């Protein structure tokens, strides 16, 4: 509903920057510059699973160097 | 039913050549006699009279007028300006015939609208053309081509009684069940009726040649069709709408039934306009095309007919979309003749007619209602549509959802209104207020009731905490859990946890621990700060380390430990989840360096400003309240902790600090104002500079009631918590608050360096004034979420204007004003915000989901009683369940089961069991048709005026406790309201907040240590103690602590009932050397420091002695206008007798039991009978009141006296006034 985003039934691709940063991108839209393709277009929850086991670098003792 | 409208159309035939002016008015009596339609009669009835006759045309001559064309306007003017009749057997019609040259002619042709339409018309002016022409050659009178009104009755009765007839019904039926709701191009609201007839005709020709081109590669593809396909894009793109409801120009007769009749034809009906965003134009001009052909089978059904069956309520659709061309030629020999429209009718909003030529090319008619569109900005969105057809004669591959319709002005005024790049330093917030400490290290820094620090004081007990959270194995990237009162020590740990390079987590302990300990689980901090009185609750808490914080540290310099970093996580914020967990926002260091150096750099403070610390230590926007104060030497003032949510005392607090700069939610600035009168906003708001509100939308007659009660500065600041406090900026009073014209105050403009972009779905941005999707991008974004990269990855996303940079999605549904402020709409999700509280409803459904035996469960938010909507946000959360097994759920006891595990605000009031969830025929759960609540022991003697309180409040008779304030409709806000109410009612103070931890007429109703020992202050260093007056209690030396150094401590002791020292003794001299128990043994050795005002002058100065004996040195001996017992006695009866009325005069008439108070003065008058005065050959301190010979009266009985003089009496030297002076003496000699 609304936000292309909310959509359970959506596809989303997995993205990643030169900072090691994920981003979800709605199969729908022109892929932004700047970010590269590291999953194709899965489901809400298969997004979810793969996320949570591949950053996990997400906490307040990570960003103590860099 | 109803006398109609009597507005009529108008348009002249501009005839060149040789016309025959006597023989074409004598042709226009003859065509018009023809048609019987035209001889319509209204009188309520509608019928046709026969007996009616037409008059010629008066010809006009204008040859010999100075201006023949613009005469020839002005009379075709002054008839069409005229309100018709309608009335009378008056014929509807007129015809003119103005004579502008020799070779020209203006025949002006006028008809009621219920006669002809724009399609009919020229039927009959064409009929009038023949008989004319047909005179011309010497024939008679051609027969009448129309037929007659009886027929075309018939016709209707033919149709409606046959199975077209219901066959278009059920067509049209389920044509508006799934009808969008209509769209408009104007941003006001869409009317259902328009009263104007005048209206802005607007011809555009497109000469660019661009769709030329684009039908030349779509061939297949009719012309007709694929401009309607472009409108329908263009319409939608504008609007941000891909579904809306618009409106089409069918026909109730077709073929020769149309062309015979005299009107009217045209048939204006809903249709249904869908875009796909990954859909080519051919596929949209086919979908379309293939649409209208169903349409059209059914299209003699009436249009009055689909409202009957469907006043001032919304209409059906907004646009109109017409592609038909109307036939206006005529053919008199050697006569050239043109058809001028004049008036056409009114509009409601947007009439759209599309004509692709012969040649190839495009030209478009646009009608517009005047109140709705003016000239300009229709030519700018028709510009938009030639570079919406650009793009598919460029690429016609293009999908419908990336094509562009932003002009290239509107590009740059976004790289204008997001050009907020400030270079900030590469700093930190403990560097901040290191290099503020160092400008002004004497200043006044942090202050509650019972300290002051300043500057220098202040970092020194930071870095002191620092080190021992260094010592506890807090290292730089660490977190520290914080669960404080609000004191001075609050402050502390914050500034220490940074100073050692740590972020800090705020805990509600007003969270169940089962929330608690779930929140420490997913950000495992390092440590716990806390008292000990909290320590109990976190036992159950594995592996977590405690430290209890209550107390000021040994200082060991003020030098900042250097531990903190940029790149460091500053805090973690938690907020509630849509899946039943909740997620912790971190926030980097630089995110927060920017959001205050913006802050001070846009709202300056300086050293003479007093900002509050109010907001609970769980909301963010308590973080520019715990630093901002200290990047500017502005001073700090801690609230008494449950004061945010008393109106009251929020105005005493203010008028006791002299507070300048604070922050409000619009609920509670609402519930603020709701209790202010101008006398005392002038008493409590008087020192207020600049007020910040945030959170809500912030309604402007709010700012402007409170622009009148104060006149302070008041700013609008918006910003989730992902985005470091605020995010954008607007100001709420003077100039830009009078210039707002909507309901609620723009969130405006960008802070520094952060931008805002407003977009689709498609992600493309929107014009102004268009509705999009709020996005962030800027240095002040969080980390992301905690322990959650799968919310991180959907709400932290990519920005595909910034190439690899990132973008916060909000969630909230904005739009661009005139002159560049962002003006918030609403929500696009599930998300709330009641008064100023982030609420997720999908948490509480998913709570509410695992509760025993619970099939379905759904929350909702509504206002259950209207007499509580008075001012704020009066929602409550209602639930609604249904059981899994069809029995009684008992909800009082499952609401019991979800309040240990959410928070007290995301709990519902009222839980309600339904058999079925009321869903509709879409089965998307119908939120109207959710049932309000409705509105035993009868009350009682004592709370029956509480009871009678609550009807004055809810607007309902409570008769019966047990009677829950929330469950009638109150809420917070008007709980405000009732103990303000009540503590008018009853000589007893009643705070806003006893009615939260129970609302219910019989528990409300039933609801200064009294020990020996009064532990006023405990510091660590030296020990004050305050003896007694002859009420046997210390309380007044409560504001002697604040004008102390924060290591000393004071402790007062007094003589309480029964079993005290005061009632079980004879002499003085037993009760005074009953102290000596009390002191000596939590001071065995000293040195000793001594206060006692009155009584408890004489009874230290007798201790003071006593301990002479000893063994031990007495450092400070003070007096506060004491006298020897040497000096039974009256006049001294009226004395202390003030002292019994002052001292209870400052109780409140609280409390009785008290009679301990009265009872003390009486066994101290029988004390000071006996009394006689020590040696003491020390030096002592003595306070004198100048309004009532101290030096030879106290001259034996201490050698030395420094005394000070005071303007005052007996009774108001301990008052805090005096205090003012007297504080600041004591400091400066106990050091
Ligand atoms: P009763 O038992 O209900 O008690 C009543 C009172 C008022 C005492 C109680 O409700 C209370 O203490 N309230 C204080 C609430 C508070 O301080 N809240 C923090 C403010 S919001 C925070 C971030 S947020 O994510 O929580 N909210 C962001 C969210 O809010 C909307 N929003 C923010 N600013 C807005 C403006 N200016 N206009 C319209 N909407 C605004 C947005 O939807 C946004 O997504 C802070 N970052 C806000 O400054
Ligand atoms: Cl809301």
């Amino acid at each position: 509903f609304s936000n292309p985003f909310d959509d359970p039934q959506g596809a989303f691709y997995i993205l990643r920057n030169a900072q090691g940063q994920f981003s979800l991108w709605p199969q729908q839209c022109v892929l932004p510059a700047g970010w590269d393709i590291v999953c194709q277009p899965q489901s809400q929850a298969s997004c979810q699973q793969w996320l949570e086991a591949h950053w996990r670098t997400l906490t307040p003792t990570n960003f103590t160097q860099l | 039913s109803e006398l109609p409208s009597a507005w009529s159309v108008a348009h002249y035939v501009e005839l060149t050549g040789e016309v025959d002016s006597p023989l074409l008015a004598r042709a226009v009596v003859a065509g018009l006699a023809q048609a019987d339609t035209l001889r319509m009669r209204f009188t309520v009835w509608q019928w046709v009279d026969d007996a009616l006759t037409f008059e010629l045309p008066e010809i006009i001559d204008l040859r010999t007028n100075i201006d023949p064309h613009g005469t020839a306007q002005a009379l075709m003017q002054a008839d069409l300006q005229q309100d018709l009749r309608v009335d009378s057997g008056k014929p509807l019609v007129f015809h003119q015939l103005i004579q502008v040259a020799d070779n020209r002619w203006y025949w002006y042709q006028r008809y009621h609208h219920l006669l002809v339409d724009g399609f009919s018309f020229p039927a009959i002016t064409r009929q009038i053309a023949n008989i004319y022409c047909t005179w011309l050659r010497g024939e008679p009178t051609p027969a009448s081509p129309f037929t007659p009104f009886a027929d075309v009755v018939e016709e209707y009765q033919q149709y409606r009684e046959s199975e077209a007839w219901q066959r278009d019904a059920a067509f049209w039926a389920e044509q508006r069940r799934q009808l969008p709701p209509p769209a408009s191009l104007s941003p006001a609201p869409l009317p259902g009726r328009s009263a104007s007839a005048d209206i802005l005709r607007l011809k555009l020709e497109f000469t660019d040649g661009e769709f030329r081109q684009l039908a030349t590669q779509l061939s297949g593809v009719q012309r007709t069709d694929l401009a309607l396909a472009l409108a329908a894009l263009w319409l939608g793109r504008l609007c941000n709408r891909m579904d809306y409801a618009a409106g089409f120009i069918f026909m109730r007769r077709l073929g020769s039934a149309a062309l015979t009749a005299t009107g009217p034809v045209l048939n204006v009906l809903p249709l249904g306009i869908h875009i796909a965003a990954q859909e080519t134009l051919p596929e949209l001009a086919t979908r379309l095309a293939a649409q209208l052909k169903k349409m059209r089978r059914h299209q003699r059904y009436d249009a009055e007919q689909i409202v009957r069956d469907s006043a001032g309520d919304e209409p059906l659709f907004g646009p109109v979309l017409n592609i038909k061309v109307f036939d206006y030629q005529l053919d008199i020999p050697d006569v050239q003749a043109q058809t001028h429209t004049l008036a056409t009718g009114p509009v409601n909003d947007l009439e759209l007619a599309l004509f692709p030529d012969v040649h190839g090319d495009l030209s478009i008619e646009i009608l517009a209602n005047k109140q709705r569109y003016d000239e300009p900005t229709l030519i700018q969105h028709a510009e938009r549509l030639k570079m919406l057809i650009a793009q598919f004669a460029a690429d016609p591959a293009l999908l419908c959802g990336d094509v562009d319709i932003m002009l290239p002005g509107e590009y740059a005024q976004l790289a204008q209104l997001n050009a907020t790049q400030v270079e900030i330093p590469e700093t930190t917030l403990s560097a901040l207020v290191a290099e503020q400490a160092a400008k002004t290290p004497d200043a006044p820094a942090l202050a509650d009731a019972r300290y002051l620090f300043s500057y220098r004081e202040m970092r020194e007990q930071v870095v002191a905490l620092a080190n021992l959270l260094r010592e506890r194995g807090v290292k730089p990237g660490d977190s520290v859990a914080v669960a404080l009162p609000r004191s001075v020590f609050l402050t502390l740990a914050l500034h220490a946890i940074v100073e050692a390079g740590a972020a800090w987590l705020p805990l509600d302990t007003g969270y169940p621990d089962d929330r608690l300990k779930m929140m420490l689980e997913d950000a495992r901090p390092s440590l716990l700060i806390t008292t000990d009185d909290q320590l109990p609750r976190f036992s159950d808490v594995p592996n977590l380390t405690s430290l209890c914080y209550n107390a000021p540290l040994t200082p060991q310099g003020s030098a900042p430990l250097q531990l903190s970093q940029p790149h460091h996580t500053a805090y973690i914020i938690f907020t509630s989840g849509s899946t039943g967990r909740p997620k912790g926002v971190m926030v980097g260091q630089t995110a927060i360096v920017n959001r205050l150096l913006w802050m001070q750099n846009h709202y300056p403070l300086t050293g003479e400003d007093v900002v509050a610390q109010k907001t609970p230590c769980s909301f963010d926007v308590s973080v520019w309240e715990f630093f901002w104060p200290f990047i500017a030497g502005a001073k700090l003032v801690m609230a008494e902790p449950e004061a945010h949510r008393d109106p009251l005392a929020m105005q005493q607090f203010f008028a006791e600090y002299g507070v300048t700069t604070t922050h409000f939610v619009p609920s509670m600035l609402a519930a603020f104002v709701a209790s202010l009168t101008p006398q005392t906003a002038r008493q409590s708001c008087a020192t207020l500079k600049q007020v910040f509100c945030s959170g809500e939308a912030l309604p402007a007659d709010l700012c402007r009631e409170w622009q009148q009660l104060t006149g302070a500065p008041l700013h609008n600041l918006y910003g989730p918590t992902e985005a470091a406090v605020d995010v954008s900026w607007y100001p709420a009073f003077g100039e830009e608050l009078a210039q707002v014209r909507g309901s609620s105050v723009p969130i405006g403009y960008p802070v520094w360096n952060t931008g805002l972009r407003i977009l689709d779905a498609m992600m493309h941005p929107v014009p102004p004034g268009v509705a999009g999707d709020l996005y962030l991008t800027g240095i002040q974004l969080a980390q992301g979420y905690l322990g959650r990269p799968d919310l991180t990855a959907s709400r932290f996303i990519a920005d595909p204007f910034a190439p690899g940079e990132r973008m916060y999605r909000t969630g909230d549904v904005a739009r661009w004003l005139d002159n560049g402020a962002v003006e918030y709409l609403g929500r696009s999700d599930d998300q709330l915000k009641i008064r100023g509280q982030r609420i997720e409803l999908g948490e509480i459904d998913r709570v509410m989901q695992a509760l025993p035996d619970v099939e379905q469960a759904v929350t909702h938010a509504c206002v259950i009683n209207q007499a509580a909507a008075t001012g704020g946000d009066a929602r409550q959360l209602v639930g609604y369940l249904v059981s899994q097994s069809g029995l009684p759920l008992d909800t009082s006891a499952l609401q019991a089961q979800l309040r240990e595990t959410l928070p007290p605000h995301m709990v519902p009031v009222v839980l309600l069991q339904l058999p079925q969830l009321p869903l509709s025929a879409n089965g998307k759960l119908d939120r109207k048709a959710l049932p309000l609540p409705e509105l035993r022991a009868p009350k009682a003697g004592s709370e029956t005026i509480i009871a009678a309180a609550f009807s004055s409040l809810l607007g309902c008779d409570v008769q019966d406790a047990d009677a829950d304030f929330f469950a009638l409709g109150g809420h917070s806000l008007l709980a405000m309201k009732l103990a303000a109410q009540l503590s008018r009612q009853v000589a007893r103070q009643v705070t806003p907040g006893q009615v939260m931890v129970a609302s219910t007429v019989a528990k409300l109703a039933t609801i200064m240590g009294f020990e020996t020992i009064l532990p006023l202050r405990e510091g660590n260093g030296p020990t004050l103690f305050c003896f007694h007056p002859a009420s046997g209690f210390a309380w007044q030396f409560s504001v002697l602590s604040r004008y102390l150094d924060p290591q000393w401590s004071i402790i007062g002791i007094q003589s309480p009932r029964p079993n005290g020292p005061m009632q079980t003794a004879a002499n003085l001299d037993e009760v005074c050397e009953a102290h000596l128990a009390t002191l000596l043994e939590q001071q065995p050795h000293g040195p000793y420091y001594l206060l006692g005002y009155s009584l408890g002058g004489t009874l230290a100065q007798g201790i003071a002695a006593r301990l002479r004996a000893r063994g031990e040195q007495v450092a400070f001996l003070g007096l506060l206008d004491t006298w020897p017992p040497e000096t039974l006695d009256p006049e001294v009866l009226a004395e202390i007798n003030r002292e019994r009325e002052a001292f209870l005069a400052a109780q409140q008439g609280s409390t009785e039991l008290f009679t301990t108070i009265e009872g003390n003065y009486a066994d101290a008058v029988r004390l000071l009978t006996t009394a006689h005065s020590v040696p003491f050959d020390g030096k002592a301190t003595l306070f004198v009141a100048e309004r009532t010979s101290p030096e030879r009266a106290w001259s034996p009985w201490i050698a030395e006296l420094d005394i000070y003089r005071q303007d005052c009496a007996h009774v108001d030297i301990i008052s805090p006034g005096t205090f003012e002076k007297i504080g600041p003496i004591i400091r400066a000699t106990l050091n």
